């Protein structure tokens, strides 16, 4: 009566309780003029359930119409117009339907026509299941690679990715007798993995940089790997880590000069 | 004794809470990482 675009269209409205009685929905999709069937029909554009029975299960084994929530029903009365099928209420589609949307939508939520606010795409991505499939090594390298390839490395809090800061927190090697209790080393692990950077206790070809603790009485061994080392190791001074906190703000190029 | 006790209790439970943060603010960090190169990879498909 209202919306006399729903005129001309079957729809199989066969269930839906949950949320609304099923009569309620009927009487105002002919308030708005849906045919309303009570068996799906080779004529019916959509059908309409609520709980999931034997039915539905046979027309997703059937293929013959798309099993939409009725959450799309709820969004086209307040609306009070069509609402444009989205790739979240059709537990079931059909097979024409999954190529229109892949014509002119992505495989997930995310659309052409409609743009996914923050919440839409927080709902977008939680959808989308969590787990590990990825290498620690390998996904930092790709983030580390994209961040570079559109300067997303320069944030404030992040910038200690590509810097594998090794601290010589161990005297001996390969002794378990002894444990550091009540050091400052947690301190500084902690102070490194805030910015992001991971700290290894075994030596392997990876490694770059070697930065002994506050005894830097040890400047023999440097002068003598000086020599030997063709990887020549950059050692700044204790202050500049400390300006992660007393200043807590990035050092800028200017200072690297002549 | 009793002080250097009781505040080393403090600073040992202010070093879990810190670590545990860290540690959740870490696998937000990862897993909307995760999620946007996921995003990011199909929109690449679509665009190729």
């Amino acid at each position: 009566k209202i919306s006399n675009i729903f005129e001309d269209v079957e729809f199989c409205v066969m269930s839906g309780t949950d949320s609304q009685p099923k009569p309620d929905l009927e009487n105002r999709i002919a308030e708005f003029g849906g045919y309303i069937v009570q068996n799906p029909g080779p004529d019916t554009y959509c059908v309409i359930a609520g709980s999931e029975n034997i039915r539905v299960k046979n027309i997703i084994l059937s293929n013959k119409h798309d099993v939409v929530k009725p959450a799309w029903l709820l969004e086209c009365f307040k609306t009070k117009s069509f609402v444009p099928w989205q790739p979240r209420f059709m537990i079931h589609m059909c097979p024409s339907t999954k190529e229109h949307f892949a014509r002119e939508y992505d495989c997930y939520g995310d659309s052409y026509f409609i743009d996914t606010d923050l919440n839409q795409l927080k709902e977008v991505f939680s959808g989308i299941k969590n787990s590990n499939e990825q290498t620690p090594e390998e996904m930092a390298s790709l983030i580390a690679d994209l961040e570079y390839r559109y300067s997303w490395d320069c944030s404030p809090l992040s910038m200690f990715r590509r810097h594998t800061v090794y601290l010589d927190s161990y005297a001996v090697i390969n002794d378990l007798s002894t444990k550091n209790e009540g050091t400052r080393l947690a301190i500084k692990a902690l102070e490194l993995r805030f910015h992001g950077a991971k700290v290894v206790s075994c030596l392997a070809e990876g490694v770059s940089h070697v930065i002994i603790g506050e005894d830097h009485s040890r400047v023999a061994d440097f002068k003598a790997f000086r020599r030997t080392f063709k990887r020549k190791f950059k050692i700044l001074k204790e202050s500049w880590v400390t300006d992660s906190i007393d200043k807590c703000e990035l050092q800028e190029e200017n200072q690297y000069l002549i | 004794q009793k002080e250097n006790e009781r505040l080393l209790r403090d600073w040992n439970d202010v070093q879990g809470r810190f670590e545990k943060c860290v540690s959740a603010k870490e696998a937000l960090e990862t897993d909307l990482y995760k999620r946007f190169i996921l995003v990011l990879n199909e929109k690449k498909t679509k665009i190729r």
